[PDB]
């Protein structure tokens, strides 16, 4: 870890210059000598500050929301020193942190955010209320390139196939503690009360993690299997048939 | 009207924006109601349907084995008239819950004073005997359909207005606050592009007051 | 006002400095009042002790900004505000801390800032607010509601916040080792209901389960008996932390028993509900609303501990019995 | 305390409920049922099967279809619930589903 | 990617041309890209030539053009965009069309613009998006819904349009005569699929007409059988005109005898009904699933005609007899 | 047009002076036109007249000035604006009040100031709006609804106010005694209305009390009959005040009339409803619709008075036959 800290109190400027020798080292680090960088930008709403405030310095109008027009030009210039490249073997990972202001997902930084990003990450202040960690919410949450990430040779073969079954069934468990709320928990089907207990231990197990628990993506696989087999077979419809019965029993 | 009519502002953004997304969950889950009554509902009219057929022949069974009764007994039908006395046979009403509506339903329930015994000591007999049985049946029958017609009846009753009350919201409340969403976004713009001519005028301003003292 | 200390009763002038400004003050002395008081409080953690400091309004320290940078007739940021604003509000905030004082002479002070700020109509996203939030790490933000319906104080406990729980740990895990699971299982009580209160007001109360009501009426009695403390009596003025905890302690207790006799006579023939609970023990249920009118200054510290842990007591007695 | 069941038949249908045993006279000595004889007509069965419907205890009340058909305005006009009314067959006329007062409330049949 | 020309695999990079850059370029590239590759394929359309332009998302080029603005301190239009948002996709969008290219050599090339949007959240209402529905002819609107319900291609044919089609009767009726009437009713029998949607939930499909249940099967036949298509497959990865309008043609022809079939035996006591009429020719509605596996290639146009006409003899032959 | 003086018909334009600016007509002559108008006002209001000073748009004067100081440099208020514009609205209006006009001989003149405003998409936030709110004494804001609808007048009898009111009641109460509380009435039930349509558009009519309903189809009445009025026919180009106060008057008893017997009979076994008030009443309501239709010219005013008293009665004995 090369660890570059830019304290709210210590120079704006300098916080303009932080990213850029952030992700300066980390060129360097991986087109030069060839190791994958995994580069954590945090408080680029703070970022987007200093960049306010030496707008203003600059005797620059305001644009959009008080912030400078040429804000998605600078995020861009910041995300964009990203990727793998041709001839080289090292790479550059990012995930910037954003402080939605308002959590409002439609404020300038998180939109410009998401136009230049391939994905986001949902911190969600329900799950952080329950006291669940890391409060990530997955519905609302994407990662364009997980195909990508994800398969034989690279995680394994049922990865793809178990993470839409486990949004699935998260989504329909949300859906029917919805309907309980309604309809009582005696009108729930044997279906609905799975359901709800794969939702329970999906958010006991899966997402809840603890800060110093190091989950290897094959403790992952295995975790979310644990929580697939509350189901039968035959309501694993995303899990292909191939797939089933192969990893499902046990 | 088109708007709720609160001032523009980001905080009557964020009470607007919440708003709409209460009345959307609300109408959700009025709708989830709604799909859980109407389940209900539709199940219980095959039911009806069901036992109406099932009436069509326990009745006539009934009927058949009182003209056989007629064959033996002879004419009783002024006598059971007659001596009616106290009823042998009561309901109860009872409670049935389907999401929040309670559904009326009721209890066969027995007194045991019965008055026809007797009845066919000399010749009716047998015959009167099983008469009363399969009228007993057939009032077994009758109480479960009376019991699911007035579950039928109150729940049409509910579907009606929970209906009614998701399309008020997503017809009326929703738009509503839409407009209002759309109608503060647009002077929040208005208020931003004021700022930014008064801030571009005084930057003009300052810059030929720098040109004049130069 | 009065303080005891070492068994007499001294002036908190003894040891409180006030720096006033009122709002017809020249604004640039508004602007440097923080500035003062800041100082003060640094010099006295310098001392070696841990310094208290309270800023009225640091909405009124961005006003004053504002307006002298309008005056200056430099460029704003949103909302007219100088684009320094938070850096501003951040040197001025992270002054606080506990600090391991310079000289020889071995020492730790501290500087405790609470900032007040005051939005335009109850704004979250005021610019002062925006970069307070950004440095500050505790906030005990606004009900609005709550206020209304004069529930003091009117903290709102679904945004409000605190970063220091973590740091807190190492504190709590050696004096008061069952306070953290007791702020946990409160804390998800609260959110329930939050959750919950929105369906019921919606749809209706008939639909809720047994373990629904368990957490609809613990929340209500933690937020009127708990999270509700009068100011002004002479039992409320000051909750000791072992008070606090031990009424924490009980309210959950409760929680955690109801539940467990609801479940676990759930799916048999004698089957417990909140509505048996409640008409068999509204004495227990009386006894912990008033918990909160144990008074420390007579009802010591050992006699408030006996008293709950009677009242614990008492429950498990009451529950045994329902069992 | 608990509901009666009504009858409004003809002589055997009313017969056969009797021995069934749904029928009682009150303090006021009032029958739960009536005889549909030639003799009586229309406004004679309508103004019966209102005291039926007006008395708080009277819980199920059973109609011929044809007895329906013939007071069928009054059938229509009731709307609530509790007095569950039941169109029932006889020798004289069968039952259809058709034309049913409760099943007017359905198109999905 | 690789085109089959003359019989030999190319690449498709024999004849395109890459305006590719990314978001970190310069704004002026980025709002240029789409000037430059427009000016490119009207050279290539003054060549003589047919040249399909292609901008990725013209959203991205609408937030560079806004930068641009911002940059010069313009003054903020509608949203932020500048003032000419408009005219510069009006103009843009007007460099397209099919020009007597100018010179000597009696020549006629085209530019034909297929530039996409990135509605906000799927919504339309944006400057952006609306300027370029108000400019544009045709919207494809592909569905991310239909994607995951894994109808490939993914076009909604519901909030999709075209407006060339009156420009475009003129070739049909040369060529395709009947092609406009097919394609007529293959719309119509959507539309009133979709209206019908609606009613089956209101009173389940046992209250359908036998009209309903034939207009309801049909749809579900042109969805399933005409409308979804798989890129991947050696058969239809490219279907021929000529082989869209038979199986339309096929389709329609199925769905009118049917209709005809059940309204001329309503009048009947055996009147016939859309399970009767699947029951006595499951093998006519197979052949006509089928219809998409015949290779354009191997099954030459000849023998796909000629296989299309004995299957519409096959229908006409049993409806004939079940009649 | 021509008014009656001394039994001799003079025409009205011996007396309207017309100040015309129109809008393509040079924009600073806007302000010297309005100057000018108030000028010619107050000099006939000097002699003893009742001046009558219809300003046609005071948006086009504020807009004027919005040019000029937009072409003056001028920092602009509220959207564009000037900063005196309200100053400058405040003083124009203060012009207007009843005088003792100056001089020897003792007179008393006056001028009526009833100026227009066009707020920018019907928008009353608008700043000219807003601030001729701030300065005059009688609002009468049109609804947009209303015009569509055509209800002209297109006032909205809930915004709009007047200021005047119980200044006037001095001579109301001498001159048309029964006319206030017929006019609180009114407004009375306009609110009650107001009240149930909006409880109505979202539950429906079905639970409405029967008073309720009656509220509501009175409205319905005092709304299409009484307070909208076609300018632009022989009947309704003038309302007297001797029918203003007639038709409400007949309204308003109608009202009493129907909320007494269905209020006296809700105990009784003949419950009398609005449906049976309007089947037996179709007449009655019509003449009370059509009462608009009388003629102050045609008809005279005895002969308007008595048939108004001829309907009165009509009500009174079809009431009394009803109950
Ligand atoms: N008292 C009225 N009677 C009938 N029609 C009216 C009346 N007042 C307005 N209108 C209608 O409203 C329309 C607009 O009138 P006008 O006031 O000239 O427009 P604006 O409100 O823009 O000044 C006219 O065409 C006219 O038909």
């Amino acid at each position: 870890v090369c660890l570059f800290l830019n304290l709210a109190n210590d120079p704006t400027i300098e916080r303009i210059i932080t990213p850029r020798l952030a992700l300066t080292t980390a060129e360097f680090l991986a087109y030069q000598c060839e190791k994958h960088v995994l580069v954590i930008l945090t408080d680029m709403s703070s970022y987007a500050e200093a960049l306010r405030e030496v707008s203003a310095a600059r005797e620059e109008v305001p644009g959009r929301r008080g912030f400078p027009g040429y804000m998605y030009t600078d995020l861009a210039t910041i995300y964009e020193r990203a990727g793998r490249v041709e001839g080289r073997n090292g790479s550059i990972t990012q995930i910037p942190i954003l402080t939605m202001p308002n959590d409002d997902i439609t404020h300038p930084i998180p939109d410009l955010t998401g136009y230049i990003t391939e994905g986001q990450i949902y911190v969600d202040r329900q799950l952080h209320n329950r006291q669940i960690y890391p409060p990530i919410n997955v519905l609302p949450s994407l990662s364009r390139l997980m195909k990508s990430a994800i398969g034989e040779g690279m995680t394994r073969k049922d990865h793809a196939d178990v993470s839409n079954q486990l949004y699935a069934c998260y989504a329909i468990g949300k859906d029917v503690q919805a309907m309980k709320a309604v309809v009582g928990e005696e009108a729930l089907t044997s279906d609905d009360l799975l359901y709800l207990e794969f939702l329970q231990k999906f958010e006991k197990n899966f997402i809840t993690q603890g800060p110093y628990e190091n989950r290897t993506v094959y403790e992952t696989l295995d975790i979310g299997w644990q929580l697939l087999r509350i189901f039968p077979k035959e309501m694993l419809k995303r899990i292909p048939q191939s797939t089933l019965s192969e990893f499902y029993p046990r | 009207k088109d708007r709720i009519e609160i001032f523009p502002s980001r905080m009557a953004q964020t009470i607007m924006k919440a708003r709409l997304k209460g009345a959307q969950t609300g109408r959700n889950l009025l709708k989830k109601k709604s799909d859980a009554l109407t389940l209900r509902f539709r199940q219980i009219l095959k039911k009806i349907i069901e036992t109406k057929m099932l009436m069509g022949e326990v009745m006539r069974e009934a009927a058949f084995s009182l003209a056989e009764a007629k064959f033996t007994a002879g004419d009783f039908s002024t006598t059971v008239i007659q001596n009616v006395n106290k009823a042998q046979v009561k309901i109860r009403a009872k409670k049935d819950n389907v999401a929040g509506v309670t559904l009326p339903v009721f209890e066969h329930y027995h007194e045991g004073t019965d008055s026809y015994e007797l009845t066919g000591l000399a010749r009716g007999g047998e015959q009167l005997a099983k008469l009363k049985r399969n009228y007993a049946k057939a009032v077994e029958l009758l109480v479960e359909l009376a019991s699911l017609q007035t579950s039928f009846v109150t729940l049409d009753e509910a579907i009606k207005i929970t209906n009614r009350r998701v399309n008020a919201i997503e017809h009326v409340i929703i738009p509503r606050i839409e407009r209002t969403l759309a109608y503060i976004i647009t002077e929040l713009d208005e208020r931003e592009r004021e700022e930014f001519y008064r801030l571009k005028k005084i930057q003009e301003k300052k810059k030929i007051i720098k040109e004049k003292s130069e | 006002l009065t303080m005891e200390v070492d068994g007499k009763v001294e002036s908190i002038m003894k040891r409180t400095a006030l720096v006033a400004n009122t709002s017809n003050m020249p604004v640039a002395a508004r602007e440097a009042s923080i500035y003062t008081g800041i100082t003060l409080s640094e010099y006295f953690r310098d001392m070696g002790y841990h310094v208290s400091m309270m800023a009225d309004s640091t909405s009124r320290w961005a006003e004053a900004l504002r307006e002298i940078s309008g005056r200056l007739a430099e460029m704003p940021a949103d909302s007219g505000y100088p684009a320094y604003l938070g850096a501003r509000l951040a040197s001025f905030y992270e002054r606080a801390g506990r600090v391991k004082c310079l000289g020889n002479p071995e020492r730790e002070g501290s500087v405790s800032i609470v900032g007040a700020v005051s939005p335009p109509g109850g704004d979250f996203s005021d610019p002062v607010t925006s970069a307070t939030l950004g440095i500050v790490q505790v906030f005990w933000g606004l009900d609005k509601k709550l206020a209304q319906r004069k529930h003091f104080p009117s903290v709102n406990w679904l945004i409000s916040y605190s970063k220091y729980m973590r740091a807190l740990d190492e504190y709590y895990d050696k004096h008061f080792t069952e306070f953290v699971p007791l702020r946990t299982k409160a804390k998800e009580i609260l959110q329930e209901e939050e959750d919950l209160a929105e369906i019921v007001q919606l749809v209706g109360k008939a639909s809720l389960a047994e373990t629904d009501k368990i957490t609809l009426e613990v929340a209500k009695l933690i937020k009127d008996d708990f999270l509700q403390q009068n100011g002004y009596t002479p039992y409320d003025r000051f909750c000791p932390f072992y008070k606090t905890v031990g009424m924490l302690s009980n309210m959950i207790s409760f929680y955690d028993m109801a539940r467990r006799a609801v479940e676990t006579t759930a799916q048999s023939d004698n089957k417990i509900t909140w509505s048996i609970i409640r008409e068999h023990m509204g004495e227990i249920l009386y006894k912990l609303s008033s918990m909160k009118f144990k008074d420390p200054v007579k009802d010591g510290e050992a006699k408030i501990k006996a008293d709950y842990a009677q009242l614990l007591e008492d429950m498990q007695n009451a529950f045994r019995s329902l069992e | 305390r608990g509901k009666l069941i009504a009858v409004i038949g003809d002589e055997d249908t009313v017969t056969g409920f009797l021995l069934g045993g749904i029928g009682e006279l009150n303090k006021n000595r009032h029958p739960n049922f009536l005889v549909v004889e030639k003799d009586t007509t229309i406004n004679e069965i309508e103004d019966t099967f209102r005291q039926f419907l007006n008395r708080d205890d009277i819980g199920i009340i059973l109609i011929n279809q044809y007895i329906a058909e013939m007071v069928r305005h009054a059938l229509d006009a009731h709307q609530r619930s509790i007095p569950a009314v039941l169109e029932i067959p006889s020798k004289e006329h069968p039952y259809d589903a058709a034309k049913d007062s409760i099943l007017r409330r359905a198109k999905g049949m």
